[PDB]
């Protein structure tokens, strides 16, 4: 059934899961025409596919030529994410290939749910948790590959860095959601905590600064303050 | 114009007999039902008095043999049975008929509800549906599953519907995934149609028989049945036109005759709102629309 917090564990057990999100898939910019009428443009886009348990996120691109001649884009980009979701899983070794599916909205379910129906035991579920992954498109080099594609392609990241050689999944998960949740809050707040420091950067490899533990800690409770922050400016409390 | 005799009444029942019913007091002097239309199946039902639980009765078409009822106090039900020897029937009817024992089909000259609600429905049809082969008529109850509730558990004792299921692969081609999920065409025309039922006349039987063992048992699969026949084509934009319209004149029919206190139990909210306002037949079913909108405007 359905993922939330009374079952959150579940996702760091040995039972391999994906969440797939969806949000970032369809992009547009919307502007006035020579006539005063409104148009949309597209942009590249991409599927968020990732694995909670190990870092990986499977980054497909969504590039704009797919939207070309096509309507009622919003309906069809849930079914080009599940198809490409689907050609993943193909793609993968059966031992490799997910137990379960986490969907991040609820209308990705039965778009998946058919295009999966060749793999009948994989679990196709929803979620109750509000999940920040589409700040995913805030990480610059997530954004920099998407932007610069010009063609459909698949990019690998580990999305923990090498977080996971000192903390455990959780711990890495529950690290990742709140720095997302923080740029989906206020971006560029979130990014100057990031960034303040010049002494501490980016590995070439990576996506995130080499913070030490203790650094982990500061910048963490930072972005707790900021999120409860914009929570008073927003709702003035 | 024949007869369903009956040896005895021996406990209190309601017995229906297609869509007209009465009720018949313990050791009352009832013999059985005449003037029954030839030409049409028929379905003849009980309810007993002290064990609302349990509606069950037999589909049955006098043009197929002599079939009376009598009671049977060890399995306590009655029973339908084939008379072999037509001049011992005919004598003991003429018999019972001559003592002014049997209650006449009650059929008004105007009215073609009957035959509105069976068109297609055939004997020979029911009896692949209701498998028993040793009789020439079928049992049905209200607790009967059908064979996709059992996939979902006495085989015998199934109701063998066509099995409809959206998210299969039986209904949706490879590559087609979208196309085929949000546009039942190629599932109702070319696997269901051309396929498995050969001939529209053989769906509509289907989802009429479904739809009557609903309304007269309360057979929850069969609901799901007719609803699922109704959606299947509903969600087809590519449908004969001559399908569109007698569909609508069958569903006219169905709505007309159901029972006003049995419609929150028997008619499905999301499917029939579904197909009259977002489906692309929402504008080809006038009379049904029209008549849902009249009956139960709540439902909508
Ligand atoms: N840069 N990544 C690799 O060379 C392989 S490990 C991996 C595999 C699948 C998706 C994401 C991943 F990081
Ligand atoms: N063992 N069964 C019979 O002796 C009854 S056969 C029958 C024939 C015609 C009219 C009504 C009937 F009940």
């Amino acid at each position: 059934g359905a993922m939330n917090s009374s079952n959150y564990a579940e996702l760091f057990n040995n039972d391999i899961k994906l969440f797939v999100d969806d949000t970032n898939v369809y992009r547009v910019t919307v502007h006035k025409t020579f006539e005063g009428n409104v148009a949309t443009k597209a942009i590249n886009g991409c599927i968020f596919t990732l694995n909670p348990k190990t870092g990986h996120l499977f980054l497909k691109i969504i590039h704009t030529s797919v939207w070309a001649g096509q309507k009622r884009l919003s309906q069809l980009a849930k079914w080009k994410t599940a198809e490409e979701v689907s050609a993943l899983v193909r793609s993968l070794p059966k031992e490799e290939q997910p137990k379960q599916i986490i969907v991040t909205r609820k209308a990705m379910l039965d778009p998946l749910e058919v295009h999966m129906l060749d793999f009948p035991n994989i679990a196709i579920r929803p979620t109750e948790l509000r999940l920040p992954f589409s700040a995913a498109m805030s990480i610059d080099k997530l954004s920099d590959v998407v932007m610069k594609a010009t063609e459909p392609q698949m990019v690998l990241f580990n999305i923990y860095d090498d977080w996971l050689d000192r903390i455990s999944s959780y711990t890495a998960f529950s690290r990742l959601t709140l720095l997302l949740r923080a740029l989906k809050t206020n971006e560029e707040s979130a990014k100057m905590i990031l960034l303040s420091d010049p002494t501490i950067t980016i590995k070439s490899y990576h996506l995130w600064p080499s913070f030490t533990d203790e650094q982990w800690i500061t910048i963490e409770s930072q972005m707790r303050d900021l999120i409860l922050t914009e929570y008073g400016r927003k709702y003035n409390v | 114009m024949n007869t369903v005799p009956f040896t005895s009444a021996p406990i209190e029942v309601t017995i229906g007999i297609d869509q007209y019913s009465f009720n018949v007091k313990e050791n009352q002097p009832f013999h059985g039902i005449k003037d029954i239309p030839i030409g049409h199946v028929h379905v003849i039902h009980f309810q007993h008095a002290d064990n609302s639980s349990m509606r069950y009765g037999y589909w049955f078409d006098c043009r197929m043999g002599n079939f009376y009822i009598q009671y049977d106090p060890k399995d306590g039900l009655y029973k339908m049975m084939e008379e072999r020897d037509g001049a011992k029937f005919e004598n003991i009817v003429h018999n019972f008929k001559e003592r002014q024992m049997m209650v006449s089909y009650p059929k008004i000259d105007e009215d073609d509800t009957w035959y509105n609600l069976t068109e297609f429905v055939q004997m020979d049809k029911i009896r692949k549906i209701v498998r028993k082969d040793e009789n020439q008529f079928s049992y049905v109850d209200s607790s009967m599953t059908t064979v996709q509730e059992n996939e979902l558990s006495d085989p015998a004792h199934s109701l063998n519907y066509t099995v409809i299921n959206f998210k299969s692969r039986e209904a949706i081609r490879p590559g087609h995934e979208m196309e085929d999920f949000l546009d039942k065409s190629y599932y109702l025309n070319t696997v269901m149609l051309q396929g498995i039922f050969k001939n529209s006349s053989n769906y509509f039987g289907e989802l009429q028989f479904a739809f009557l063992n609903a309304m007269f048992f309360g057979n929850y699969g069969s609901s799901l049945q007719w609803h699922a026949m109704i959606e299947l084509i509903c969600s087809s934009a590519t449908v004969p036109k001559h399908m569109l319209d007698k569909l609508d004149e069958i569903l006219y029919y169905q709505i007309k005759t159901l029972p006003e206190q049995y419609s929150d139990i028997l008619l499905n909210e999301r499917v029939w709102n579904i197909c009259l306002y977002s489906s692309f037949q929402k504008n080809s079913l006038h009379n049904t629309e029209k008549i849902m909108e009249n009956k139960y405007p709540e439902l909508l």
